[PDB]
């Protein structure tokens, strides 16, 4: 990733967390889980969603050859109509795959970011209350219960 | 006691394409492109497409003897012309605007067959025999065009000037067509039609035609030495036609009142079957049954289909890149 | 004592687009689409168009007598055709290759009208008596067209060949007209022209013409059962142009120097008003005053015009996201 | 944002800033006060006013329609030029509304970054004078008086 | 001790543009568009152009006597036609089909010139005084089209019906050209063909022809105030022509043997040399040597060319911005 | 840049790198000198080579002109032709254009972000053994042999 993030320094990720694109890994003695932060999640999903609707709508129109025939004295006609048929053919082919390869990367670059973004959101709630292994896990000095644990992600903790 | 932060990852092996890397899987894609098709003809807006089986459109509508079965009235959402058929123009000649009229007939909905001239408005002339080996029907070997009348100077006297009005007074268009018969020499020309120079003239209020016979030798076509100039024209509401003729007229006998569509239309030559199908989207490749944004099956269509793309696929990037370990 | 980091905002209300995001509030952004129109035709170039109010370009370039308030020279931008004009070919035919004369013509930029073939080139025939209540003046219910006379043998012999030369020795191409007449029955055209085959033929360097009459009865139109078939040509300049003919000819009377303009020409058909301004561009809903560099208004123009889109909207964000507390 | 400062740490903008697009709001024992970078905001205006006229340039060419008109028997060619005129109409809406999509996206993630890069800028002259309250704002040191405050917008005030 | 991270720089001064910024220098970059051409023409697939010279393709394929270095069998990659070409149509006429007629041989690839019909095909006429000035071979002398013969009645007796078969029994199909001469009065045309009405005829398995002489008087052009009306047409392989005239006939001689070339074929209208080079890619322009994607020379081309582009430059970053210190 | 690194917080580039696109210089004990980070500069290079094949073979087709006449008759079609040629060369330089100038600023802000995620993943593991001076330089407080300079660039930096 150009943020560095997914395949970066996050250099993996969880088969385990299931119900989002983003999210966490806590474990106390409560116990442990996965658990996926969802507002951004969403965030990303409504964007990309609208990405997809927006490409999808721009693409909403045709080009329509024809069956149209022509005789041996109307080859120059004939020539034309194939030559502007086959023209707006590639040229749709082109901004379809171009658009498609462009916009894919724009997508992970997206994805990359968000990543890199929630864990900045992270460390400076949590600052010297935690240390920072660097691989983007976070390294708390104190005691975490869940309500802890849901302080973090919550937004509301108390530093 | 401790808490990280990462990203999803799945059993997904689909992967993407982008600019700066080919070949990358990712969690969740789309595929915008079809590339599967019903290989068939199916209805459309619940309308059963026309098949011309061994018969050309110009044997159609010119009501070739062997084409009999698609006589009468017609009704289409498209129409279907075999590659092969071989029951076309019997009588060698050639049909003048043959592109044109294909173009206008495919931008039709319905033809009602129809007498526009009974062989009774041409006086003092022979209408019963107008026929050659070279248009058999299924019956006898020597017949004409259903659509047509050939027209002989009768067994004894000359070729008199001859007659005929239909004054279009209903609501739809009329689509007709009539000939001129070229004849190999002098000699044939006299025995069919007398001496003296001979012309066929037309006229409307927005038409005039007038043409003569052009007698040349001619190698054989179908066993014929002789030729038809074939013509067709279009009788708007309103409009009458008059026919003037001393000679070599293949008289309009029997036409179509024509019901164009607004639309599309679609004229398909192809070889796939016609089922008892439905369909939104009717390629001259067969069906598409889809929500897909483009498709690379056919550019030739009737019916609301994807735009047509030389892609094979166009697969969208939707989820993260996929790392599982 | 403190520092912050921060951006701008403002009482924006202006929103856009992008693909992540739908009406998303801006602090500074441009309109590059222009949606405003002034219903009415202006000058181009400080020259002003070419109203041919309640007649045709057929009417006009003929010279119809009910288009008199055209006649002679005009120089014009571009022509405004109105959508029911009521005078172009009075009496019945055909104009030949008329979607190529219009054309032609709207790629003009002036005529000088000129007399090509003054009556007397015309020797033993009548060129009095050839009018018709088909094409009444605001004068005379019985006239004909002001650019072409309607030759008839004499109160007196019949009709001998007559010849006609025009040199052109100017340096511009010269547009001209004529026609041949096509009577009902035999009896009108001995009449008119004599027994015996009739020919009408028109020699240039580059272009020569033969046709004879057609006669036969077609329906009425403005009382004629008759019909006339119109011609156009451009005699280059350098280029001569000999007329023969022995009868059924309408002959060429006046005749237009034509300036080509190098430019797009246009023939805009509407009923919108011509006032007395200018612009330098103009469409055929209206005229545009705008920077911009999109439009929706309409794909035909002359002048320099912004590029025709279907989009209602084209709004890029110059400034950032507003975000105001 | 995608570099996660606009409508991200920095929740908000001040309209009491109309001087630019990025800046400062200090306070110290003189007064408090706004101004803007004039530089950062600068090169975005002059980046920004190259891509409207980049773009505006080189949509500066027009596919002319034509007034021309197609008899009954010219049915084909008149299509032809039907389907080719509005075939070319397609390819430029589709390419205007695309593009205008695409580069306000990209424009907005060139604001983001640049008041990200500025926060990082200030951020990386003084890092244990004052400490990041995570907002985008620091609370110092030392007294900072005022040009020990435009010291730092400077770019040179030594720590 | 320490240790940096930093970047690449070095001595570059190339700049590409970014919709940001323009003129921006960058270590690393390169060049999508070719501007530099060969201004000549070479040879493509090793196979060499056809160079008319001071003939058009009308003076060439119909046989013009000053045309004679071209005649016989030609072989071409593509076809190069002089804008200043002297040599075309020398006997005053139209040839019908002119623009269908260049597409058709632009199409082609070789052509065998053979003997369709020999003098003694035509009996009890002359085959050997049908010469004029208004074709020299040089400037004084009279001759005419190599591949056409001036059929004249020979001196006293009348112009018998003659008649004249060919048989194309090979597989591949013939371009041939055959006239009707128009007079400028009767008395010409009587003492060429002597008097009665006179037809020019053919007849093929799908094509017709007949006609009469237009007898008019004309503007002189090369001394001509006849005409001569030109016509071609393929006798496909298998198919047989039947010619028959009783005057007024510009009969067919000489033919070609035609081989299509499955397209992709060019007529270049060009000053430029040809000289004993080769190319993949060869434009009206000039000839390109390149591994470029775009190129701004020509759209015309022959080959395999860089997609057009009227572009000046199209370079691409590949390295990063260059900041030397 | 929009990292903020390329003529940035690393205010110029290394004419005596001539060994790559991103990398190090050195200073210690032994002497110093230049080596460049190969595997994140050619990374950048098969991505970068992956680019330009792309927009090549994206750029595989050709719209077809034609050497076609029109008689004095076929003014409209002629026109037809010219507006087609005319209308898809248009279409073609403008995508080309378009495509150059936005793909140049992508792939600046590419080597932009190459560099920054550089400089992090030096600073992730050298924790507080090094001192950052912002310049995109970092001074070490115990020193640092080749076996421990390369330890750096290896990834294999264990303290
Ligand atoms: C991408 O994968 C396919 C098979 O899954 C492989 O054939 C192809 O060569 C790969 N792409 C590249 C650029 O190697
Ligand atoms: C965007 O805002 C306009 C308000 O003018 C509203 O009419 C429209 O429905 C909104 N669309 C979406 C997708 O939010
Ligand atoms: C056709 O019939 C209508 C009345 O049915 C009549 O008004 C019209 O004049 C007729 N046209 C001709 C040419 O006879
Ligand atoms: C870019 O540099 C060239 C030098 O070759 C200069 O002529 C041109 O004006 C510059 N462009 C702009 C927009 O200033
Ligand atoms: C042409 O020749 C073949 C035999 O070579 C023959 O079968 C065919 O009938 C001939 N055609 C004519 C028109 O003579
Ligand atoms: C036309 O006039 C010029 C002199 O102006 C003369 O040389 C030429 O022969 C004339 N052409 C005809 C056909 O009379
Ligand atoms: C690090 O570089 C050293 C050079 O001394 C080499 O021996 C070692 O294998 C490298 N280790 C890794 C993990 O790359």
């Amino acid at each position: 990733g150009i943020f560095g993030a997914i395949a970066g320094f996050i250099e993996g990720g969880w088969t385990g967390m299931i119900d989002g694109w983003y999210g966490y890994h806590h474990e106390n003695s409560q116990g442990s889980g996965y658990a996926a932060d969802r507002e951004s999640t969403q965030k990303a999903i409504d964007g990309i969603t609208n990405k997809v609707n927006s490409i999808i709508n721009k693409m909403n129109t045709q080009f329509e050859a024809v069956d149209h025939e022509f005789s041996n004295l109307e080859r120059r006609i004939g020539n034309l109509n194939k030559r502007m048929e086959d023209g707006f053919l590639d040229v749709w082919t082109y901004n379809a795959e171009l658009l498609v390869l462009l916009e894919n990367e724009r997508t992970l670059d997206l994805h990359d970011a968000n990543v890199k973004n929630l864990y900045e959101k992270v460390k400076s709630q949590l600052r010297d209350n935690a240390n920072d292994l660097g691989n983007g896990c976070f390294e708390f000095w104190h005691k975490c219960d869940n309500e802890c644990m849901e302080s973090v992600k919550n937004g509301t903790y108390d530093y | 006691d401790k808490i990280c932060i990462g990203y999803h990852a799945n059993n997904s092996t689909t992967q993407v394409d982008t600019l700066l890397e080919k070949n990358v899987t990712v969690t969740h894609s789309v595929e915008l492109l079809e590339n599967q098709k019903e290989k068939r003809f199916c209805k459309i807006m619940n309308k059963a497409p026309l098949d011309l089986k061994d018969c050309t459109i110009e044997g159609w509508i010119l009501g070739n003897p062997k084409c009999d079965l698609l006589l009468g009235d017609q009704s289409w959402s498209y129409i279907v012309e075999r590659p092969n058929a071989q029951n076309g123009i019997c009588y060698p000649g050639v049909l003048n605007e043959l592109e044109e009229l294909k173009a206008f007939i495919g931008s039709g909905e319905r033809v009602e067959r129809f007498e526009m001239f009974p062989k009774s408005t041409w006086a003092g002339v022979d209408t019963s025999r107008g026929v050659t080996n070279a248009c058999p029907s299924y019956t006898l070997d020597s017949s004409f065009y259903r659509n047509l009348v050939w027209l002989v100077k009768t067994d004894s006297a000359t070729y008199p000037v001859i007659k005929g009005t239909y004054n279009n007074t209903g609501t739809q268009p009329i689509l007709y067509f009539w000939g001129v018969h070229h004849p190999p020499d002098t000699t044939v020309q006299d025995n069919l039609y007398g001496s003296g120079d001979k012309y066929v003239r037309m006229g409307t209020e927005s038409m005039n035609f007038a043409k003569s016979p052009e007698i040349a030798a001619r190698p054989a076509v179908n066993g014929q030495r002789s030729r038809i100039d074939y013509y067709w024209s279009v009788l708007r509401p309103g409009e009458t036609l008059n026919v003037e003729s001393n000679g070599n007229l293949i008289a309009p006998w029997y036409a179509y009142k024509f019901v164009s569509t607004n639309k599309k239309g679609a004229v398909f030559k192809s070889d796939l079957p016609i089922e008892n199908c439905d369909a939104t989207c009717q390629t001259i490749a067969g069906v598409l049954k889809t929500n897909k944004t483009f498709q690379n099956v056919s550019p030739l269509w009737i019916g609301e289909c994807p735009k047509y793309v030389k892609s094979e696929s166009l697969r969208l990037a939707t989820g993260l890149r996929n790392v599982p370990q």
